[PDB]
C-alpha cells in the first residue's frame, strides 16, 4: 500500500496536480481509533504513522478540511480537529521520526490556516490550542521528545512595554497627545550663543536666554528672584 | 481630568462571609493536663473537618461563625470539664496592635481553609506554612491564602503566588549533586532540615513499627493520608531547632550543618528543596579573551611574520515563610572587622548605595509575588463556594476611597548663573542644556588604577576627567608621578601587598613634595576597575582600597583618599555612548567630602492654598512645620542593621549599615546611634517637629517597638509607618480610557496629533515618574506578621507604559501610631513627602528611570539589604 | 518625512564605505612597523566612533549588518579574518538577538557562512597568493590556523546555544557535517545537545520517505533462485532470479550510463550492498550488442566501490556473494 500510494502520490506531484479523492469517513475513522488506546497506536505505530502522513502529505485535503470550520455555524467541534490533538497528546515516544512527522504536520496546519485567513479573518480559537503543542525553542522542543489538580489561579504574564518614555501633556484639555521625538541629530550641545552680556538687560531678555535644543517652558522653567534680606 | 472608572479595577481580595458576631469559647490549660488539650484537638477533628479551632501552646480555643453555636469536644464518661471563658466580639477590635482572639481566629479560619482544601483535592496539596505546594510540581509556585476581616465585617481572602523555586525531590536525588547545592525542608511544617549520614543502606531506611501512628494523624490534620499507597519511601532527617524558634540561620553562609537534637524517620514523597543561585560573570561578549582587540592585532601581527510522640513538634508549629529567604547565592566571600572597626562594610555600602545600575545589581535578581488575574475555573471557587457563604472579588469602589494624581515637584538648577526651577523629569537632559549644581564645586585629584587592560584604560581616564571638568563640576586635575606612566594610571600587575605597599610609598612621598597647599585641593580617589560584576570581587577591591589606606594613614595621617569602583565592561565597551559618562561623573560628585550635600535638592516653592490657621475648629491637633523621614531595616537572619535618614527635601542625607552579629548588646547600640542621627539633624530645624520611621519589609517585631518606644519621649514625636514593596496585594488593573497614555500605545495614531504650535504651552512629562496617590476606605493587614494590623492604608501606584489589562505598580504605606488625631490628614501629609522622596531618586545616583514609586532613602535601604546581606563575616 | 530616512541611509552607506577602505588600506599598506604603530591606534579609534555612532542612532541599523554578513560572506583571504570577526563579536549581542523568511534572517545566514568558513579555513593552507618563495613554514601556518578554528567553534557554540527556534534547514548544500567533531570537545558529553543533535540530524538532513529502505533492514546475505510459473512451463517462459531490492531507476540508469560521467555520481547513492550484486545481474542478462562495455563497466563499478573501503566487513565477502551467486547459476539448470 505505502508503495503503491507513494507511487501514486509521486506521480500527482509530477502531474503538477494537488486534487485528490475525498474520504473524509475513513481517516477520521482511523484517527479517533488510534487515539483511542495507547497501546493500539504503540503496535505497528510506523505502518499507521506512514500511511497518516502520507494521506496529509497533500495540503488539498486539508485547505478543504479549513474551508468547512468557517462554514460551519457557531463554535461546533471538529471531528479532524479533534482527532489531531488526540494523536499528538497520544503519540509520544512512539519512534523519533513518527514525532517529527507529527511535529511538521502540525505546524503545516497552522500555516494553511494563516493563508485562509488573508481575507477578512473567519474566528476559529483553536489556533491557540494548536500553537501551544509545537514550537521550536524552549521546553516545548523537550516536550515532544493531571487528576483533578485544576487551581485555575491564572497567573499574569510579563507584557512588553513600549520604548518611548517621553510623551506631551496638553494642558489646556488636560490630555495627552503625542509621542516626543527627535531624531537624534537634533541634541547638540550648543556653543553660538549671545548670552555673554549681564542679566537685567532691560526687562524681559528671555529671548538671548532660552537658547539650547529644546525650549525651556516644556518643563515650566520658573525662574527665582526674591529681594534678599 | 481624573476621570478614572473606579469601578471594574479589579483587587485581590475575594469577599468570603459577612460578619456581624463572632463567638469563642477558651478553655484555658487549667492544672498542667497530660496533653489533654493537644490529644482533644485532633479527637475534635477527627468527627468533622469543618470545625474552627486553634491552638496556644497548651491553651484551646473554639470558635465559631454568625449563628451556628461553638463545638463541645467529646470528654469524658463523665463530664467534669467547662468552659474557662465564653464572649464574643465583633469587627472593631483595638486596631494597632491585635487581642490575642483575633490573632487566633485567623489562625483558626487559615488552617481550616487549608485542612478542607486539602482533602477536597486528590491528596496532591499540602500545607506549607501559609501555603499549598502541591507535590507533584504542576504549578511549581507557593500559592498563599490569607484571610482577613476588614471594620465593616467583610471577612474577605487574598491570593497570593511567590514564585520560590520549592521543588520536591525523591529517591533519584540523594547523591552528592543534589545535596551539595539545595536546602531541604520538611513539608508539613516549614522546617529546614539536614539529611542525617547513611546506616549502610543508601539513604533510606525501613519504617518503624510506631511511628507508622503518625501517618493516622495525616489523616485528621493536613488531609493527605497515603496509608493506601503501597509503597512509601522513609527517610532520616534532623532539623535546627533555632529555626523551630524563629531563628533562622545566618543567611551568608546557608548549607553548613549545626548541631543536632535526635534523628526522626519522616516520608520522602513530602520533602522539599530551594536551589541555590548561581552567578556568573557574563555572555555574549567572548570570556575566552577574543574580544580583546589585541587578540586580533597579536593574529594579524603573526600573519605579518608569516608574510616572509517523637513527631508533633513537628506536625504542630508552623513557619510563617517570612522566615525563610528568597535567595542564597554560592561563593559567600569573607570580610574581616574589629570590634571598634566598622569601616569596609560602611564603604562597600558607600559605593553601592549610589551607582545607578553600572554595579549591574551584581547578585540574583528578585522573587516577587506575581499578580492574579482571575481564579474563575478551578477548584479552589468550588472549595470556597462549597465552605463558605459567597465567593466574589472586591471591585475599586469597595476599598479606595481617595484617587487622585499627584503633582510634579520641582529642583533647583543653575541655567547660566541664575538659579532656576525646573520639573523633575529632565535629567537625561542635563547635558543638552548645560545645567549645572546650584551648591558650588567639588573638586579632586584622580588615580585610575588598573591592571588588566592598559590601552582602553589610557583612553578611558582623559576622557572622564574631561567630561567632569567640561560642566562646572570643579578641576580635577589627574594625577601625575614622575615617570612614564600617563597621569592618572599605574598600570601593575598581580594587585598584592608589596606593590601595594610601593604604591603607598610613591603616594606619600607625592604628598611629601606637595606640602604647602589649601585643605580642599587634595581629596584624592581611586577608581578601580572590577574584572566580574559580582560581590566576591566587589569585595577583595574593597580589601586593595583598605590596605592602601591603612598603609597611608600611618605614614601620614589627614591624607584622605576615597574609592570608586567602575565595571571593566563599561570601559571596554564600545557602544558605552559619550552621552552617559555624564551620569558617572555625577557619581563621584555625590561622593567627595562634602558628603551631605549632593547635586540638588527640592526647591521649596510657594504653596498653592494659603490657609491662614486661625482658631481650629480645639482639638489636639498640630500642624507641623518640619518633617524629619528615617529608613531602617534588619535582615532576615538577625545580624545586619540598615539605616538612612533624611529631611523632607532631601538634604540632610546619613546612609550607614551596622553588622550586629549574633548578640543583642549591638543591636540596642545601633538602635541606639540612629536615634542618635535623628536627634542630631532634628537640632537644627524650627520646632514641633516629627520624625517618621518607616519599617521595611512588612513585619516589626515587638524588640524594635519595645527599644523605640524605650528612647521616645517629649523630646520629639514619632510616627511609625510599614511600608510594603512587592505587590502581595495585587490590584490588576483592567480599563482602556482614563489613562490618556493607552491610546497613544494602542495604536500610535489614536490621540496622534499636531501639538497646534500656537498654543504652545505644554509640558514633556516622562511617564514612569508619574505617580497616583490612593488612599484605601478601610485597614488592610500587613504583608507579613500576624501580630498587628493598620490604620488608613495608603499606596502609591506607578502605571505600565502598555496598552491594555496588566498589574500596575505599588508602593504600600501602612500607618501604626500616630501621635495627633485625624490620621487620614497625617496620610495624606506622608504621601504628599513621599512623592517628592521618590522624585528625587533620579538626580542621586541611587537608581536609573525604574521606580519612580519608591522613595529615595527606603529604596537605598533595599538597595544595601539586597547586596550586602550575602557576605559573611569573621571578627579578628 | 521620508527625506529624514533617506539622510540616514546615506550617511550609513558611507560610514561602510570607509570602514571597507580602511580594512583594505590594512593590506595595501602593510610595509613600515610605524605605519602599523599608526595603523592599531588608527582602526582601534575608528572602532570607538563607529560605536559611539552606533549606539546613539545615528546609523540606519539594519543596512549596515546586512553589509557586515555580506562583507563577512565574500572575504577571501584569511588575513582580514582577525579583524572582521572581532567587529562581528562588537555586534554580536544586536545580531543574534532578534527575537527566505524576514523574520530571524540574519541567524541563519550568520550559521549557514560561519559553516562554511569553518570549511573552506579547515581545508587548507593560510596563504592564497602562492606566487612569492619559501611560501610556508608549517609550524606558524598551523599556530595561526588553530586560533581562527577555536573563534569560529565558539561562534557556532555560542549559535547553537542560542536559538531556541533552531531551523538550521540549509537550501543550498545540503548537509555535510563538520558539527558533530565540534560537540564532541565541550561540555564532556551533555546530553541535551546531543539529543537536539539527533533532532537535528532528523530535521534538517532531509530523510526520504525510504518505504523501500525500511524493508533493507531485513535482508540479510540471501541469495536467488528463479523457479519457472506453471502456466509459464506450458508456454516455456523463463522465470527472472528474483530481487531483494529493485534499484529500477537505477537499471535505468545504466542503459543510458554510456558516454556519460556516470561512476563520479553513483558514488554519492550508497547502494553498494544492494545495487551493485543488482548490476551484475544486469550486466549478465541482457546486452549482446547493446552493451559492449557491459562487463568492463561492471569491474569498474566494483572497483570503484573496492577502492573506497573504510572496513573489511561487506568488502572481500562481497566476491564470496558473487561466487555464492555464480554456483547458483549451475544450480538452477
Amino acid at each position: 500500500s505505502m508503495r503503491f500510494q507513494r507511487e501514486t502520490s509521486g506521480m500527482i506531484v509530477i502531474s503538477m496536480e494537488n486534487y485528490h479523492l475525498l474520504i473524509k469517513i475513513i481517516r477520521q475513522l482511523s484517527e479517533l481509533n488510534e487515539g483511542n488506546l495507547s497501546k493500539r497506536e504503540i503496535q505497528i505505530d510506523a505502518v499507521l504513522k506512514i500511511f497518516s502522513f502520507h494521506q496529509d502529505s497533500i495540503f488539498q485535503r486539508i485547505i478543504a478540511d479549513l474551508s468547512a470550520d468557517k462554514p460551519t455555524s457557531p463554535f461546533i467541534d471538529s471531528i479532524c480537529k479533534l482527532f489531531d490533538k488526540i494523536s499528538f497528546n497520544l503519540r509520544l515516544k512512539l519512534f523519533l521520526y513518527e514525532i517529527l512527522s507529527s511535529l511538521k504536520s502540525f505546524a503545516i496546519y497552522s500555516s494553511t490556516i494563516d493563508a485562509p485567513a488573508f481575507h477578512t479573518s473567519g474566528k476559529v480559537e483553536l489556533p491557540k490550542k494548536l500553537l501551544n503543542l509545537p514550537p521550536f525553542q524552549v521546553s516545548s522542543f523537550v516536550k515532544e521528545t493531571s487528576f483533578s489538580l485544576n487551581l485555575g489561579i491564572g497567573i499574569v504574564e510579563i507584557a512588553h512595554e513600549n520604548e518611548q518614555k517621553w510623551l506631551i501633556y496638553d494642558k489646556k484639555d488636560h490630555k495627552y497627545v503625542c509621542t516626543f521625538s527627535m531624531e537624534p541629530y537634533h541634541f547638540i550641545s550648543n556653543y553660538n550663543t549671545k548670552y555673554t552680556d549681564d542679566m537685567a538687560t532691560g526687562s524681559n531678555d528671555t529671548t538671548a536666554f532660552n537658547d539650547s535644543c529644546v525650549n525651556l517652558s516644556l518643563f515650566d522653567a520658573r525662574f527665582e528672584r526674591k529681594n534678599p534680606h | 481630568a481624573s476621570t478614572y472608572r473606579l469601578e471594574d479595577v479589579l483587587s485581590s481580595f475575594y469577599r468570603v462571609e459577612k460578619i456581624k458576631k463572632i463567638n469563642y469559647h477558651q478553655y484555658i490549660s487549667k492544672a498542667q493536663n497530660d496533653q489533654w488539650s493537644i490529644q482533644m484537638e485532633f479527637m475534635l477533628r477527627k468527627q468533622d473537618p469543618k470545625t474552627l479551632v486553634a491552638l496556644l501552646s497548651r491553651d484551646l480555643w473554639c470558635f465559631s461563625i454568625n449563628d451556628d453555636p461553638v463545638p463541645t469536644p467529646p470528654a469524658i464518661e463523665h463530664k467534669p470539664v467547662s468552659p474557662d471563658k465564653i464572649g464574643t466580639f465583633t469587627a472593631d477590635y483595638s486596631k494597632p496592635n491585635l487581642p490575642p482572639h483575633y490573632a487566633l481566629f485567623l489562625k483558626a479560619l487559615r488552617r481550616k481553609i487549608y485542612i478542607n482544601l486539602a482533602l477536597g483535592s486528590h491528596n496532591k496539596l499540602i500545607q506549607f506554612g501559609n501555603a499549598c505546594i502541591s507535590l507533584s510540581g504542576v504549578p511549581n509556585y507557593l500559592v498563599q491564602l490569607e484571610p482577613h476581616l476588614f471594620v465593616n465585617g467583610d471577612l474577605t481572602v487574598s491570593l497570593c503566588a511567590k514564585n520560590m523555586g520549592l521543588v520536591p525531590m525523591k529517591e533519584e536525588n540523594l547523591e552528592e549533586s543534589f545535596l551539595s547545592k539545595h536546602a531541604l525542608y520538611l513539608a508539613p511544617s516549614g522546617i529546614r532540615m539536614h539529611l542525617a549520614p547513611a546506616s549502610k543502606q543508601g539513604y533510606l531506611i525501613t519504617p518503624p513499627k510506631h511511628t507508622e501512628l503518625l501517618l493516622t494523624t495525616l489523616s485528621v490534620s493536613h488531609g493527605i493520608n497515603l496509608q493506601n499507597k503501597k509503597n512509601l519511601k522513609w527517610v532520616a532527617v534532623v532539623p535546627d531547632l533555632g529555626h523551630l524558634n524563629g531563628h533562622t540561620p545566618t543567611i551568608a553562609s546557608y548549607l553548613t550543618p549545626l548541631l543536632e537534637a535526635k534523628k526522626l524517620v519522616w516520608p520522602l514523597h513530602l520533602i522539599f528543596a530551594q536551589p541555590v543561585a548561581d552567578i556568573e560573570n557574563s555572555t555574549s561578549g567572548d570570556p575566552s579573551e577574543f574580544h580583546c582587540l589585541q587578540d586580533a592585532l597579536d593574529a594579524i601581527d603573526d600573519f605579518i611574520q608569516l608574510k616572509q510522640s517523637s513527631s508533633l513538634p513537628f506536625l504542630l508549629r508552623h513557619m510563617p515563610l517570612a522566615s525563610i529567604p528568597d535567595i542564597f547565592i554560592t561563593p559567600t566571600p569573607v570580610v574581616t572587622i574589629s570590634e571598634k572597626e566598622q569601616d569596609i562594610l560602611d564603604l562597600i555600602a558607600e559605593q553601592v548605595v549610589t551607582d545607578y545600575n553600572i554595579l549591574g545589581n551584581l547578585g540574583i535578581p528578585k522573587i516577587a509575588y506575581r499578580g492574579v488575574k482571575d481564579c474563575q475555573e478551578g477548584l479552589i471557587t468550588t472549595t470556597m463556594l462549597q465552605l463558605f457563604s459567597t465567593f466574589d472579588r472586591l471591585n475599586g469602589n469597595d476599598t479606595i476611597s481617595k484617587f487622585y494624581n499627584m503633582k510634579q515637584p520641582y529642583v533647583f538648577v543653575k541655567k547660566h548663573h541664575e538659579l532656576i526651577k525646573v520639573k523633575h523629569d529632565s535629567q537625561p537632559f542635563i547635558k543638552f542644556l548645560n545645567f549645572r549644581p546650584p551648591n558650588g564645586i567639588k573638586n579632586f585629584k584622580s588615580l585610575l588604577l588598573s591592571s588588566s587592560f592598559k590601552e582602553d584604560c589610557l583612553s578611558f581616564a582623559p576622557t572622564l576627567s574631561q567630561t567632569y571638568i567640561n560642566q562646572e563640576l570643579g578641576f580635577c586635575e589627574l594625577l601625575k608621578l614622575t615617570n612614564e606612566d600617563p597621569p592618572g594610571l599605574m598600570y601593575l600587575k598581580a594587585f598584592d601587598k608589596n606593590k601595594l605597599l610601593l604604591l603607598a610609598a610613591q603616594i606619600v612621598s607625592y604628598c611629601s613634595n606637595n606640602k604647602n597647599s589649601i585643605k580642599n585641593v587634595p581629596p584624592i580617589l581611586i577608581i578601580l576597575p572590577l574584572d566580574n560584576a559580582t560581590l566576591t570581587e566587589l569585595v577583595d577591591k574593597a580589601n586593595i582600597f583598605q590596605v592602601i589606606k591603612n598603609e597611608v594613614c600611618a605614614k601620614m595621617p589627614n591624607i584622605e583618599l576615597y574609592l570608586k569602583v567602575i565595571p571593566m565592561d563599561f570601559i571596554r565597551n564600545v557602544l558605552v555612548t559619550v552621552d552617559q559618562y555624564v551620569n558617572v561623573a555625577i557619581s563621584i560628585y555625590n561622593m567627595l567630602p562634602p558628603k551631605s550635600v549632593k547635586f540638588t535638592h527640592i526647591a521649596h516653592t510657594l504653596p498653592e492654598k494659603v490657609n491662614f490657621r486661625t482658631m481650629q475648629q480645639s482639638s489636639s491637633i498640630i500642624y507641623y512645620d518640619s518633617y524629619i523621614h528615617l529608613a531602617y531595616s534588619r535582615s532576615v537572619d538577625k545580624e545586619w542593621v540598615f539605616a538612612a535618614l533624611s529631611d523632607s527635601y532631601g538634604q540632610g542625607s546619613m546612609t550607614k549599615t551596622w553588622y550586629v552579629g549574633n548578640s543583642r548588646g549591638k543591636f540596642d547600640d545601633a538602635c541606639n546611634q540612629i536615634w542618635n542621627i535623628a536627634l542630631n539633624l532634628a537640632s537644627k530645624k524650627f520646632g514641633k517637629i516629627c520624625l517618621i520611621l518607616t519599617r521595611l519589609n512588612g513585619i516589626l517585631p515587638d524588640d524594635e517597638l519595645m527599644n523605640w518606644r524605650r528612647l521616645s519621649g517629649r523630646n520629639i514625636h514619632l510616627a511609625v509607618v510599614c511600608v510594603d514593596d512587592n505587590s502581595k496585594i495585587s490590584f490588576i488593573d483592567e480599563d482602556k480610557l482614563y489613562p490618556s497614555f493607552k491610546p497613544i500605545y494602542k495604536d500610535t495614531r489614536f490621540g496622534g496629533r499636531m501639538d497646534m504650535t500656537r498654543l504652545y504651552d505644554y509640558e514633556i512629562r516622562d511617564i514612569d515618574q508619574d505617580i497616583h496617590g490612593i488612599v484605601f476606605q478601610h485597614p488592610f493587614p500587613l504583608a507579613h506578621s500576624q501580630h498587628r494590623c493598620a490604620i488608613r492604608s495608603g499606596a502609591l501606584i506607578k502605571f505600565k507604559k502598555c496598552d491594555g489589562d496588566t498589574v500596575w505598580d505599588k508602593f504600600a504605606v501602612n500607618l501604626l501610631n500616630c501621635p495627633h488625631s485625624d490620621s487620614t490628614q497625617l496620610l495624606e501629609t506622608i504621601l504628599e513627602e513621599f512623592r517628592n522622596l521618590a522624585a528625587l531618586n533620579v538626580w542621586y545616583g541611587l537608581s536609573d528611570g525604574e521606580d519612580g514609586h519608591i522613595p529615595w532613602h527606603i529604596l537605598a535601604v533595599k538597595k544595601m539589604m539586597n547586596t550586602l546581606v550575602h557576605t559573611r563575616v569573621k571578627i579578628a | 518625512d521620508a527625506i529624514s530616512m533617506h539622510l540616514l541611509k546615506d550617511w550609513t552607506d558611507t560610514f561602510v564605505y570607509i570602514l571597507e577602505k580602511l580594512i583594505f588600506d590594512m593590506t595595501n599598506h602593510y610595509n613600515d612597523s610605524q605605519q602599523l604603530r599608526t595603523w592599531k591606534r588608527q582602526i582601534s579609534y575608528f572602532l570607538k566612533l563607529l560605536g559611539n555612532c552606533y549606539s546613539l542612532r545615528l546609523i540606519n541599523k539594519e543596512i549596515f549588518h546586512h553589509w557586515l554578513v555580506e562583507f563577512i560572506n565574500k572575504m577571501e583571504n584569511f588575513e582580514f579574518l582577525p579583524l572582521s570577526l572581532h567587529i562581528l563579536m562588537i555586534f554580536w549581542n544586536d545580531i543574534c538577538q532578534i527575537d527566505q523568511k524576514e523574520p530571524f534572517f540574519l541567524v541563519t545566514k550568520i550559521t549557514d557562512m560561519l559553516l562554511h568558513k569553518y570549511y573552506i579555513v579547515s581545508s587548507s593552507k593560510s596563504m592564497i597568493n602562492d606566487e612569492n618563495y619559501i611560501i610556508n613554514d608549517i609550524k606558524k601556518n598551523n599556530k595561526i590556523k588553530l586560533n581562527i578554528l577555536k573563534i569560529l567553534s565558539s561562534l557556532i557554540l555560542k549559535i547553537f546555544q542560542e536559538q531556541s527556534l533552531e531551523v538550521f534547514i540549509f537550501p543550498t548544500s545540503n548537509w555535510e557535517i563538520y558539527k558533530p567533531l565540534l560537540f564532541e570537545i565541550v561540555s564532556n558529553a551533555d546530553t541535551n545537545q546531543n539529543s537536539d543533535m539527533k533532532k537535528k540530524l532528523e530535521l534538517i538532513s532531509y530523510r526520504n520517505e525510504s518505504l523501500k529502505n525500511n524493508s533493507s533492514i531485513r535482508n540479510v546475505i540471501m541469495s536467488a533462485s528463479n523457479a519457472n510459473d506453471f502456466q509459464l512451463t506450458i508456454v516455456t517462459c523463463k522465470q527472472f532470479p528474483k530481487l531483494s531490492c529493485i534499484q529500477l531507476n537505477c537499471i535505468d540508469t545504466q542503459f543510458t550510463k554510456l558516454l556519460d560521467d556516470n561512476p563520479t555520481e553513483f558514488d554519492w547513492p550508497t547502494y553498494v550492498d544492494q545495487n551493485p550484486l543488482t548490476m551484475h545481474k544486469i550486466i549478465q542478462l541482457i546486452l549482446w550488442s547493446i552493451h559492449p562495455s557491459r562487463q568492463f563497466d561492471h569491474y569498474e563499478s566494483n572497483q570503484l566501490v573496492a577502492k573506497l573501503l573504510l572496513l573489511r566487513i561487506n568488502s572481500t565477502d562481497e566476491d564470496l556473494h558473487e561466487f555464492q551467486i555464480e554456483d547458483a547459476i549451475w544450480s538452477l539448470v
